[PDB]
């Protein structure tokens, strides 16, 4: 809806951030003596509604290198602003694209592709699956931004929200399901029994003989005082270009960031723990060619049923 | 058939 | 009757196979759907486009014959807890390709092993398998009471096995099933096959496992004692077992080779015949309880509603 | 049912 | 040569006599009938061509393995869990089953013969290995080291009663059956990836290879302290492990990944191949030409290949 | 299962109509004099365990013309049997293909496409789609059989069917879920109140230049019994080629034939009717390229609810 | 299910 | 609602 697009330009860090990563790729892809020839193809995919745009167009400005800007959205009421901005302001250099990067086709490569699909863990929005889809159309040595992401997990204890999680039974619906669904919620009253650990990477593009975003992870969290386990926190970290980084994981947040808040992953029974105890826990990113789930169970200290088995509770509509 | 042919081996 | 089986994994031939099996008088044969040594890749370009038929096909036998007669076992290269990648993957894939085949032919029960104690991506697989689809097919857990590697003999020098008592690790095997279990949530169509192994753990242990839902047992044709006539039998302690578990209506499965080749293989199932019968009849209790057991009925409640 | 129960 | 009609399409075994003649086992791991022939060709390049075999027969079951016992006895490895010895008749046309026990449980994964000759080695999947006289054509003996299958065995070229077993529990014992307690233990000292494949140094005594899942075929002394050299040549798991005949062995690996690969002693990739379609199997180098080494896998191929000794 | 195509194979009456369309198809494709010189390709189309190989492999010998025969099979045991089949029987005339239709892309241009995907609906399986998918590798002057398929609606009263339906509560659903999906029934105990009126047709090969398959039918049925109307049976008909024709419809019921039964549309509440009062009823075949369901409501002589809108209680996944 | 059905 | 939240 549109005030989801009204509340995700408030933040002007993400963007900032965005604009010096362009600004450097392109400064690093374009030598002076080239300046005035050696222009730059590129696609911004998801444009929304132009704030991607706009911070390519300054970095393009700023760092005084010519470039050719193309924006591709699917949501045809987001086209429409689009639309909109290119006729009034952008005016040419400016290609707006109504349709869905994963079934497109450019008419020619690109050398750089800018996309902010992250979600709160970083891949809950398909986002290693959308760009493995815009691969085909990017030159042999382009880049893409974000080069790489990271998904942290970290144990969370909190009676409060294990409570909120158990009101959320829903109608016309299995009982157990919301402890089944991961929760996007501003963290407050929770205990963190430890620090976090990574817990899944993406790279792109991506070069290796098999492309597969099947994974499998494994994590063992040591636990020093009593407590009663009640889900996971997920955060993730983000190297846009080199130095340049997004992160909301809490020893390293980005200062005054608010785009996103930590995921949550229920765990239907609380575990009781000891100091001394280690809590492994293990992760399944599964898909079908049709859907993306999650599927995470604890085996220590004790074991727990496998969450959302085949998405029977929570999916992400490929 | 045998007779003990279940019996207990000792 | 003592519904019993046999266990074999070179089945040449399934015509031949079952009309011998059926000759020795046994009540169904457990045997691979797959080859146990054909294995097969699925990311490897030279390897996954293999020509040619994967496996037998089904038409070989009626359909009621599949779902009666034979039970199948999974591949023994099938490593879903390996710790390389491309294996894990690997394993993965024809795990379930060999489920998928199962529930094709319509097998009345899957044997699957639990090995080791790391069984988590297997349960993981198995689970995804049961919520796909519709299928009747149950799984046994082939769980030996002894861990295999608490069964080796004292051969080496630098690992020397040990006579500590070890009461916490008898129970290893059980913690196994236990996990498992408790991975797939208690689904009502995971059963135990536990193998009974030469020896038997404390007795508390058997009592302990006579309490999980156990549909089979694996005899291994090697614990089987040799009598003065040469027969087959088994000890004291053995007979006990047997005992208890014919009292769970549990289904035997023989498995191995005839060690005692001077007889028939069929003595062996003859044995537990004559432990069928001779048992302690059932009581008048017994007898009017049967049919009325783990059968969960509300209690009566004369007050409020007439009889 | 049989026994005590329903 | 009265022979079965056609082969089983996957090829299992392949053996060079030293006369120079061939051994080939074959196996049906697919269709209705899962049995397995064994054919000798006096021509290694007629083969696998079933006219030109000098002889051939059919198995009872699959042959998992198979070794020679000597210049006319062919020692087999069957799925049937049984152990069986043929011998070639005086004119070598026909191949007549001598000898088969099913001592072993499950199937017989690998057999070896010891130096001695008339003693013969062989794993069994149902965690077991066994010690067999084959001129007494009995067991001399049982054991039971391992907690899982025993992917491999390989009998010590230079001493008698002396070899080494690979399990899937990550065990490489060096089994002396002289002396009580006979299993050593004795292995790379890594218990990162499991072992699958172990040959002898035909030279050097005391020295051996083995290969792993991971494609890494390591260089392991019997007498150091675990000290090895290793380098991943494949990317997957080394099937199996051959040293030439000359005076300076090469080792050739063959892999899960359908390739072929030659190494120095240095383990250095000398030459490499990926002539195959299918997961090779087997291979072997030609007493004749020890410049020449012939492969077999499931591609129902037979590949000679010329290495730049 | 295996026992589904048992059950399957166990009809003659099929098979052998099938036979007898493709033996005129290929008299009148293959003149005499061009008996020994052409070779005409055809494609089985979902060949199962292999009975309509074996049905045009018999009207290729009947007829004497020459064939080679691809087997397409997405089903990875369907295609182990037909494997099997091929190595032991057929030899070298007939290529196994396990892929799917839609996105197989076939080597040579197919005369004739033989392919059974009826359901007791005739467009119920997804015949539609599957065909106009494959299509694409079809000849221009090429066959497909079966040629057409229209499927029929006949109001019905049965107070049983009815209860029964209502006796299908399924805990964790919509409780009124039951009522908006279709069964295959035998309708033994009913009464009929109407003749069965066309409701949807298709023909393939598909050269409309659009090729869409929404479709939208208003049907009227006279009632002359006064009485209750609990649903809608339907049954389909079809012309596999020029005369060979096979159908469930209770006029023209194939005879012997016993392989489909009536599908059932239930309605959420029981209508009255009377001598007069028209049955005024409006059936939609709805897609979004990723399912495909079905849409009915009575708009005489008292409207009722729109069953199932938007998939939301049956859907048949693509 | 015999006929069309499961 | 604000955040990432639906
Ligand atoms: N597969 C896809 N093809 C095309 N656009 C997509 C696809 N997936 C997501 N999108 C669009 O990506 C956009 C995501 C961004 N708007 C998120 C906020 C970002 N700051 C921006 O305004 O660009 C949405 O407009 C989605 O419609
Ligand atoms: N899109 C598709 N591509 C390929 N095969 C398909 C597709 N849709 C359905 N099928 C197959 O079509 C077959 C349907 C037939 N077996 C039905 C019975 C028919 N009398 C026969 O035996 O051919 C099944 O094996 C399906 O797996």
């Amino acid at each position: 809806e549109s005030q989801t697009y009204e509340v995700f330009e408030k933040d002007p860090i993400k963007y900032s951030q965005y604009q010096q990563a362009i600004y450097k790729c392109l400064l690093d892809r374009v030598p002076e003596e080239e300046k005035d020839t050696n222009v730059q193809v590129l696609m911004v995919l998801g444009a929304g509604r132009g704030p991607l745009v706009n911070a390519s167009l300054r970095a393009a400005k700023q760092a005084d290198r010519r470039i050719k800007l193309y924006a591709v959205e699917k949501n045809p009421n987001a086209v429409v602003t689009l639309e909109n901005w290119q006729f009034e302001e952008w005016g040419s250099q400016v290609t707006v694209v109504s349709s869905d990067m994963r079934e497109w086709v450019a008419p020619e490569k690109a050398d750089i592709i800018v996309s902010e699909l992250l979600g709160s863990f970083a891949d809950n929005e398909l986002s290693p699956e959308c760009l493995d889809g815009a691969q085909h159309f990017l030159k042999d040595d382009g880049v893409s931004i974000p080069g790489e992401y990271t998904s942290f997990l970290a144990p969370i204890s909190s009676s409060k929200l294990y409570n909120e999680v158990r009101a959320c039974r829903e109608k016309d619906r299995d009982p157990e399901a919301q402890f089944e669904m991961p929760y996007v919620v501003r963290l407050h009253n929770f205990h963190q029994l430890s620090a976090p650990q990574p817990c899944f990477t993406f790279s792109h593009p991506n070069r290796d003989p098999m492309i597969d975003n099947n994974r499998y992870c494994t994590l063992e969290f040591p636990v020093e005082v009593n407590t009663v386990l009640h889900g996971f926190a997920g955060y993730f970290e983000t190297v846009l270009y080199q130095d340049i980084t997004l992160s909301i994981r809490p020893e390293t947040h980005s200062p005054g960031m608010f785009s996103w808040f930590p995921i949550l992953f229920p765990i239907k029974q609380p575990i009781t723990v000891r100091e001394g105890q280690t809590i492994c826990v293990r992760f399944w990113r599964c898909s079908n060619s049709k859907k993306v789930w999650y599927e995470w169970a604890v085996t220590a200290p004790v074991c727990s049923a496998i969450h959302n088995p085949t998405g029977r509770s929570y999916t992400i509509g490929l | 058939t045998v007779a003990g042919q279940f019996e207990d081996a000792d | 009757r003592v519904s019993s089986g046999r266990d074999l994994n070179c089945v040449p031939e399934i015509a031949d196979t079952l009309g011998a099996v059926a000759k020795q008088g046994f009540d169904f044969l457990c045997m691979p759907v797959f080859h146990p040594r054909f294995k097969r890749e699925f990311i490897q370009e030279p390897a996954k486009n293999r020509p040619g038929p994967q496996t037998r096909s089904d038409l070989l036998l009626s359909g009621r014959d599949w779902n009666t007669l034979i039970v199948g076992k999974l591949s023994p290269w099938i490593r879903p807890d390996s710790k390389v990648e491309k294996i894990r993957r690997n394993s993965e894939a024809a795990m379930l390709q060999e489920l998928n085949f199962g529930a094709y032919l319509g097998l009345p029960a899957f044997l699957l092993p639990l090995n080791q104690e790391d069984n988590t991506n297997l349960a993981r697989v198995l689970t995804n398998h049961i919520h796909t689809g519709h299928h009747s097919s149950m799984f046994w857990m082939r769980v030996p009471l002894v861990a295999p590697e608490d069964l080796r003999d004292d051969i080496i020098e630098n690992a020397p096995t040990t006579h500590t008592e070890e009461y916490s690790g008898e129970e290893k095997t059980w913690m196994w099933w236990h996990n498992f279990r408790t991975l797939c949530d208690y689904s009502k169509r995971i059963a135990v096959a536990l193998e009974i192994g030469a020896d038997l753990p404390s007795n508390h242990v058997i009592d302990r496992w006579l309490g999980e839902p156990i549909k089979a047992a694996i005899l291994p044709t090697s614990i089987f004692l040799t009598n003065k006539k040469g027969f087959p039998v088994l000890s004291k302690m053995h007979q006990r077992l047997i005992f208890r578990l014919l009292k769970l209506e549990v289904q035997f499965i023989i498995t191995g080779t005839n060690h005692h080749s001077e007889k028939e293989f069929c003595s062996y199932l003859q044995y537990l015949e004559y432990l069928s019968q001779n048992r302690p009849p059932p009581n008048a209790y017994e007898l009017f309880a049967k049919g009325y057991e783990d059968y969960l009925q509300s209690p009566l409640q004369p007050l409020m509603d007439n009889l | 049912g049989r026994g005590r129960g329903r | 040569p009265n022979a079965p009609a056609c082969m089983e399409r996957q090829l299992e075994a392949a053996r060079y006599r030293s006369d120079g003649a061939l051994l080939l086992g074959a196996s049906s791991l697919s269709g209705r009938c899962w049995a397995g022939s064994l054919w000798l060709f006096k021509d290694p390049c007629a083969a696998p061509n079933e006219g030109f075999c000098s002889a051939g027969v059919q198995t009872e079951a699959g042959v998992a393995d198979l070794t020679w016992v000597g210049e006319r006895g062919i020692l087999v490895a069957s799925d049937s869990g049984a152990v069986e010895l043929w011998e070639l008749d005086e004119n070598e046309t026909l191949i007549v089953s001598k000898f088969c026990k099913y001592e072993h449980d499950d199937i017989v994964s690998t057999v070896s013969v010891l130096s001695s000759g008339t003693q013969a080695v062989s794993g069994s999947k149902d965690i077991c290995i066994k010690v067999w006289d084959l001129a007494q054509q009995v067991v001399l003996s049982s054991y039971r080291a391992h907690a899982a299958q025993v992917t491999c065995v390989a009998a010590s070229p230079h001493k008698d009663s002396v070899f080494l077993s690979c399990s899937e529990d990550n065990r490489i014992l060096l089994w002396d059956t002289r002396c009580p307690k006979p299993a050593s233990q004795i292995g790379c000292s890594a218990p990162g990836y499991l072992p699958t494949s172990l040959a002898w140094h035909p030279q050097q005594s005391e020295v051996f290879v083995f290969g792993d899942e991971n494609g890494t075929v390591s260089l392991v002394d019997t007498k150091s302290t675990s000290c090895v050299l290793s380098s991943a040549v494949h990317s997957q798991c080394v099937t199996g492990l051959v040293f030439s005949p000359h005076s300076v062995p090469f080792l050739a690996s063959l892999s899960e990944d359908c390739s072929l690969a030659v190494l120095d002693s240095s383990l250095s990739e000398l030459f490499r191949s990926q002539a195959h379609r299918d997961f090779v199997r087997d291979a072997t180098w030609s007493p004749l030409n020890h410049s020449l080494l012939t492969t077999v896998g499931w591609d129902h191929q037979v590949v000679h290949h010329v290495v730049p000794t």
